[PDB]
Formats: C-alpha cells, structure tokens, sequence
RNA sequence: ACGGACCAAGGAGUCUAACGUCUAUGCGAGUGUUUGGGUGUAAAACCCAUACGCGUAAUGAAAGUGAACGUAGGUUGGGGC
RNA sequence: AUAUUGGCGAGAGACCGAUAGCGAACAAGUACAGUGAUGGAAAGAUGAAAAGAACUUUGAAAAGAGAGUGAAAAAGUACGUGAAAUUGUUGAAAGGGAAGGGCAUUUGAUCAGACAUGGUGUUUUGUA
C-alpha cells in the first residue's frame, strides 16, 4: 500500500502524466505479456512491444487473430497489424490499432539492447 | 364560540420527561414511576420530580450539611437521601457511621464517608430496603447561591450584581456611585 | 467470582486456561456520550479550505 | 385475503394544487403556502381553492393501506422477502424500479410460494 | 494494568474508572425482587375498560 | 450547525424574523457604546450606573507583584498535609510535634478567619495574618513564624 | 446599540485585520521538523547531548 | 399605488473572536492534554512535566483592613419523614 | 527557533464542479473597444474504433429517397442524452365582447382492486 511520501494516489496526476507522456517513456506505457512458451524459454513476464514482433489477440471482437506488426502508434498509444485490418466502404483498407495488454507475445526480436534487458530483468534467454 | 378564560394548550410548566439522554437514567426513572403508581407514598412522587431537574435544580449536596443532619432530631441512626452527586467537604473533621443513598458520589466524598465507617449505596439498593421511604432524610442544594442568581432583579436601589469581567474602580464606580458625582444610585 | 474466558490457539480450539476479567466490561455503557464526542474527533482529522 | 379492517374512506379525493398552477408556466402542482398579506385563498374566501390542513387525517386502522388493504413494503432481494413471515395479510410486496427483469421473477415466484401479493407483476414482461 | 481496577491504580495520573449509578443490567430483575413483590398493592387491567 | 438554526424555518416567511415595519437595518441606534451620555442613558442609569465620570486617581506603571496576596483561611490549613499524615497529626494531639506548615510553598501570602478547626497545636510559616485568626491560634496551642 | 443587561464589550476589531491573521495548521507539522532538527543536531553535532 | 413580456440556471440573517439565557456532559474546591515534550499505525491517535487563566472573599480614593457569643441564633410558612 | 496570497518542486483536502472554480479546463490577459492611460471575452463531451455518408437515381448545387457503415444514427463533422419558453403536425375538445378557477354531478377517454375466498360429502380422476 502507500507508505512512502514520494508516491501519489491522485487520479488527475496520472491522467495528466499519461495524456502528456513523452515518446521515450511511451515504450514503457505500452508493455506486453509473453506466452507460457516464452515464460519458459527465459522466465520473464513483461517487455514493451516493437515493430518486428508477432503477437496474438485474446480479447475483443478479434478473439483469436494474430499477425506481424506494421507500425506501432505511440501517439494514440496503440499499434497497427498488417494481418488484422479493417476495410472501408469506399473500398480503401486501413489497418487497426489496439492496446498491447490484450496482446500476448509469441515471437520476439532480439538485438544488442534486447539481450541485455533479458539478463537485467532475470532470465536465461537462448 | 367558547371564551377560554385563561389560555390554550398551556403546559403544566413541568417536565414529563428528562431533558437528558443517559441510558442509566432511562432505567432509573422507569422504576420510580412504577412506585408512584402502586404504593401511594408521597416519597416516590417528589423523587420523580427530581428526575426532570437540571444541574441548577440539582445543586451538589455537600457532606458538611449532611453532618448537620446527624446532630439533629431523628437522624442519629437514619439514612440520608441525595438528589444528584455528593461532594467532599474538606471543611469538616469528625463524622460517625450511617448510610448514604445518593445518585452519585465524588471520589473525595465516597472516600471520607466510607473511611469514617459509613456506607455509600445507590438510589436503587436503598429503594428496595425502604419502599415507601421508611427512615429517610432528603436534602437540597444551594440554588440561590449561584453566580447567575445574583444578577437577577437588577434595578436602582436594589443591588443585584452588575455584569462585567473586570472588577475594581473605573469599572462602574463613577457617575452614579457617589453622592458627589451627581448621585449615588 | 470472575466470569472467565477460554484461551484460543492459532488453529481454533479452546485451551484449558481460564482467566479472570479486567472489570471494565461490567462498567457503564453510554452510547450517547459517544454520539457527541464522535462528531468531535472526526473534526480532529480534517483540513481546511478558502477562496 | 386481508386483515380485519373496515370501509376505507379518504375524505378529499381530488388534488391539492398550488396557487396559480393553472395560470403560469413557472408555478408547479406542489403545494406551497402563500405568505401574501392580501392572499384571498389564505384568508379562506368563497370562490378560491381549498388549502390542505391537519384536519384531513385518517384512522390508524385503514391508514397507508393500498387499494387491496395492505401497507406497502419495498424489496431488493429474496432475503428481505423472507422477512414477511407473519406479515402476509398485513403487507403487500413490491419491487424497485432499478432492478432487472430476471432477478425480480425469481423473487416473484418465491413470494407466491409464501402467499404475498405483488402490485407490479407486469414489470418488464417481454412477450 | 494500564486501566487499573479495584486493587491496582490505573497507570494514569488523576484517573479512575467511571462511576456506577445502577446495579443490574436487566431492570425487570430489580423491579421483580421479593421485598418489592410485597409492598406493592394489587394491579390493574393493562388496557382500561371504556366505561360509558 | 445550520440545520438546528430556525433561520431555515424563515425561508418562506419572507421577513426572516425581523419585522415588516421598522424591519432590519444597518446600525439603527448606532455603533456600540454611542449614546451613553445622550440618547441611551436610560439603559445606562439602570443596569450600568457609574460607567461615566471619575473614580479616584491614576497609577503609572502598575505591577501585580506587590499585589500578589492569595489568602488562606482557618477553613483549610490541614489540606496542606497528605491524608496519610493529616490524621496522624490529628487524632493524637501531642506537644512539640506541631506540624510546620509553609504557606510560602503552597502559593499564598496572607491568612484569615473563616470557620474554626480542632484544638491541636500547629506551627506555621506565613507572611501576614488577621486579628481573629491570631486569637484562635494562641487558644489552640500553636505558634506563627515570620517569613519574608 | 446600547441594549439589554449584559457586560459591556471591549473587542478591538475596527481595522483591516482581515489581512492580519495567523493560521496554525503547521502547528503539528512544525513539531515533526522540530524533532528532525534535534535528531540532526545529535547526529551532525557529534554524539554530544 | 410601485415592479412584474416569457422560460431555465444561479440568487441574499454568514463565519469567526469575546460574553450572556437555557440545556446536556465530566470532574469537583478544583478544573482546562492539542503552549510544549514523548511516541507514531502518521496533519490522526495515545501519554506526561511545569506554570498559568478563572473559581475557592470581600471592601475602600488609597495607605490599610478583612466574615462563629450562642449545637453558625430566634420568629412565621413550610416538602418529606 | 519567528514570516510568507511571488518563483520553483512534491504530497493532500468531509473545497468547487462549464452562468462553477482563476479573467482563463480550449489559438486567454488572447479576440475585441478606446487618442491613450486602460478595459476585457464566448467556447469542455461524436463515436470502443471515423470505422466520417462509398455507391444508384432525381437535382444547377445543397441535398432527397434508399443503400451501405455501424452493437446503438431515438449515436451523423450544425454530432452524448436533449428542460422550459416558442413551433411543426396529426388526434381531441370547447368558444354569442376574455381565458382560467372552487364545490356537485352528465358525458368522452382511461385505469386500480375485487372476484378465486376457507372448507366439508366425494360417480373415484390427466402422472404424492
């Protein structure tokens, strides 16, 4: 619970820091869970979403539809997927943006900074 | 069209109920009304009137005035009755035994009475030992000895205490307080 | 002649250890004094506000 | 199936409207006392409306009784439904307006198994 | 010990448990008794007879 | 609280318990003590006789140090000994055991006469006294000590 | 103005004292930092009393 | 005689300092923790020292003084016993 | 150690809630008025996602009927629900220089409860 003087429980300072969040701390505000498959290859449970990731949807009117991310929208706090899109009436097709908390990761993309974070959070990677 | 020679729905000027919320008082009053019904004794009737009195009408009865009652006719070996609390008079020295049947007893009062060889019983215990009031001696408190009662009835030539925090000269002792400054009241 | 109260352990059960009582339980109970004093202590844990 | 009560009379059956509630859009039906010194209605004149006074009280043996002869009782659950054991000919059951059609019928069926009357069985009946 | 009793102090200076003014919790027990059931004359009806 | 105020019961009567003729005004007869020697001396003659005029004299720089004189009467006296030592020097009224009482230590100055005590010899260290108290002290058997 | 039988009032408030008031809400707040200066003195000013 | 074209939202005997009347409450010739210290679950809560205001005596302009002859008297009326 | 209605960084409130609270939740001391010194606003909300009206036809355009979109257009960039004044329209009714009103009843429209009760002899009954 609340025991420290440096933490705030105020709802306005939360929806203020959230509605006016910078892009660097935005990759933070948009973290996503792994699968039990990935929770056994590393042991970690969280990690922000990126362009080169394959994520599955387990919630909403898209119950059971996976795909590879096209371009994540930090501006609105979402992410587009090329395999999960919506068509319009004029015939034009425009992808869909959703929240990464409902999207569990199946496949990940590792680089220099990515493998460093695996050991930093408490994993074993591969 | 009846002409009412006096006044309408005029309340007796008494209390049919106590202006208090004491849980133990609702219990005390209940048993004394039971007696004012089936005994006839004038005792339970005047005592039932004291259950609706204020602290002004229930002044603290001191044990020095109680010691005066033991030195009188009939109260040598009689029990005393008190309406309210009992205060310890650190002004007396000698006292016998006897019994006290008061509502309350201050720590100080209850100490010297029981220490001198006496007892301090509540209203209810002595009520069972004396149903109609057999061997009782009830007393009152100094009502017209209050700070407020002094300032009641103030007018010229009377002398019923004037209200003011500060005492001494320069405080209502000028014009109208000496035969020299116009007059002296 | 104390009323006595049975001791309990962490898994429930009553213990053979019967003990006397503080006696503040056989004392006066005034729910009316509480009423008035309760509204007073609530004002103790407050703050202020102006324009 | 009610308790021992006589013939229920209410005296004044019409409505007790406010003054000018038929003359202005600003004035409502709610009874407001007129404090005007030149109030003809307040001075109990001939030709004005009747003011509601204490003199219209009802007998305590037929008071608060609905059209059937039962004093109302509002319920929200089946637990307050059981609290009317020896109060079935004394009171009549009724559901709240903010409840859902499904939970209300489980209580309406539980109420008939006991012997209480429901003055609103048509509440949200989808046929 | 922190509140005292009839034998120990109270731990608090100038403090002593509140004073009692009654005897029993149940007043129908006091009013019942034995000495009281004697000094009381016969009862009534509990619900007056409407004469006339 | 605003709830128990009857002002809420005037929220319909219009006038709000202040009349309809002279009604409620700013400062009707004035502000404060204005009118004492003038239009309001009627209430001053009675109730407050002597507010205006002059008393005796003026005291420049007055200090209640030379005026610190709390008094103690024949009434108390024994109150300055714990009951465990008060009745010990009471019951057994012997000689040369005269309980030395310090009025200085109790926060006093002068002594007076109010209403008797028993016949036991008592020695006390006090500042000032009275003629009446002085007499029932010699008759009791005790003495007084002069403290500065 | 002059009315009823009551003690004459000597309340001096005929000023703009609406700008001269003292708020004592920091009373308990000062008591804490009062103690924090003492624990800092006993700490900064060596193990001396 | 004066305001009032209509409808809606706001819209006026207050807060607090110092006291009096009545009332409840605790203590009781004493009384008031929140002025301050300790402690801490944290602006809360709980405990405490020392002084102080008011009361426990008045009276005079002031130096100054200051309430029991008598079971703290007698008379008249008096509740209750 | 005493102060603090400006600046700066944090944690709270029995505060207030779009005629409120700061003039100011927004391109705000901005628009805008004044020679100027100065004065000083109105304005929050579509929708979970614009997924924002493609397309046919009539029309000069705006749009209409539809369709399609959409969980819901009684959710459509004049957008959440949409109070009264005022108004459209169908249905009703009254009215010979006011309307409307109190109390009684005629008629029009409309609505509640009550009815079962409780229970006895029982040719003996669809499956206790």
């Amino acid at each position: 619970a609340k025991q420290s003087l440096d933490v705030s429980s105020d709802r306005r300072k939360a929806r203020k820091a959230y509605f006016t969040a910078p892009s660097s701390q935005r990759r933070v505000l948009l973290s996503a869970p792994l699968s039990k498959e990935l929770r056994a290859q590393y042991g970690i449970k969280a990690l922000p979403i990126r362009r080169d990731d394959e994520v599955l949807v387990v919630r909403g009117s898209k119950k059971g539809q996976e795909g590879k991310i096209s371009s994540v929208y930090r501006l609105k706090f979402a992410v587009q997927v090329d395999k999960v899109t919506k068509e319009k009436v004029n015939g034009a097709s425009v992808p869909i943006n959703l929240h990464p908390s409902k999207l569990v990761i199946t496949k990940l993309h590792l680089d220099k900074d990515r493998k460093a974070l695996i050991q930093r959070k408490g994993g074993k990677l591969e | 069209g009846i002409d009412h020679t006096s006044k309408q729905h005029k309340r007796s000027g008494h209390r049919t109920a106590p202006k208090s919320d004491n849980v133990y008082l609702k219990l005390l009053v209940k048993l004394y009304t039971f007696l004012a019904r089936r005994t006839d004794a004038p005792f339970n009737k005047v005592v039932l009137k004291a259950l609706f009195l204020s602290k002004i009408n229930r002044p603290p009865v001191s044990v020095s005035r109680i010691a005066r009652a033991l030195k009188q006719e009939g109260a040598a070996n009689k029990t005393v009755v008190v309406v309210g609390t009992v205060t310890d008079d650190a002004r007396i020295f000698e006292f016998p035994k006897t019994t006290v049947a008061a509502l309350r007893f201050t720590a100080g009062a209850r100490a010297k009475i029981v220490k001198a060889g006496g007892e301090c019983i509540t209203l209810d215990q002595l009520a069972v030992r004396a149903p109609k009031g057999q061997n009782t001696l009830i007393l009152r408190g100094p009502r017209n000895s209050r700070e407020a009662v002094r300032h009641f009835g103030m007018g010229p030539h009377k002398g019923k205490a004037p209200r003011i925090l500060s005492t001494g000269r320069k405080f209502e002792r000028a014009r109208g307080r000496r035969r020299s400054k116009g007059f002296k009241v | 002649s104390r009323p006595q109260v049975t001791v309990h352990s962490l898994t429930g059960e009553a213990t053979a250890n019967a003990l006397p009582l503080p006696a503040v339980f056989s004392a006066p109970i005034r729910p009316d004094i509480v009423h008035t004093v309760f509204t007073s202590v609530n004002k103790n844990k407050r703050q202020a506000y102006a324009v | 199936a009610s308790l021992p009560h006589p013939k229920i009379v209410k005296k004044h059956t019409k409505k007790f409207k406010r003054h000018h509630s038929d003359r202005y859009h600003r004035v409502a039906e709610n009874w407001r006392k007129q404090k005007g010194i030149d109030s003809v209605v307040r001075r109990r004149f001939r030709g004005n409306i009747s003011q509601p006074k204490i003199g219209y009280g009802s007998n305590k043996k037929t008071k608060f009784l609905s059209p059937s002869g039962h004093k109302t009782f509002l319920v929200a659950n089946v637990k307050d439904l059981e609290t009317l054991t020896m109060h079935t000919k004394t009171y009549a059951a009724e559901i709240a307006h903010n409840i859902s059609a499904k939970n209300r019928v489980v209580i309406l069926a539980r109420a008939k198994a006991l012997g209480i009357k429901v003055t609103n069985p048509k509440g949200r009946l989808a046929l | 010990q922190v509140w005292g009793s009839e034998t120990v102090a109270s731990s608090k200076v100038g403090y002593t448990l509140p004073s009692h003014i009654i005897s029993t919790s149940d007043v129908t027990r006091i009013i019942n008794s034995s000495e009281i059931q004697s000094a009381i004359r016969p009862a009534g009806q509990a619900t007056q007879k409407r004469t006339h | 609280p605003s709830r128990f105020t009857k002002t809420r019961k005037h929220r319909g009567h219009v006038s709000a318990g202040k009349g309809r003729i002279g009604k409620h005004r700013k400062h009707p007869g004035g502000r404060g003590m204005a009118g004492g020697q003038h239009h309001h001396r009627i209430n001053m003659d009675k109730y407050h006789p002597g507010y205006f005029g002059k008393v005796g004299m003026r005291y420049f720089h007055k200090q209640q140090a030379h005026f610190w004189k709390p008094v103690l009467n024949l009434d108390k006296l024994w109150t300055l000994i714990p009951e465990d030592k008060r009745d010990q020097y009471l019951k057994s009224a012997s000689k040369e055991t005269a309980p030395v009482i310090d009025t200085l230590a109790a926060g006093y100055g002068k002594i007076l006469g109010k209403g008797r005590i028993p016949n036991v010899p008592v020695i006390v260290k006090a500042r000032f006294v009275s003629k009446l108290a002085e007499e029932k002290i010699r008759a009791a058997g005790g003495v007084v000590e002069l403290i500065a | 103005a002059i009315s009823k039988n009551l003690p004459i009032l000597k309340n001096h408030f005929r000023k703009h004292w609406q700008e001269r008031v003292k708020v004592h809400f920091d009373q308990a707040g000062k008591k804490v930092s009062r103690r924090n200066a003492r624990a800092t003195r006993a700490a900064k000013i060596a193990p001396r009393p």
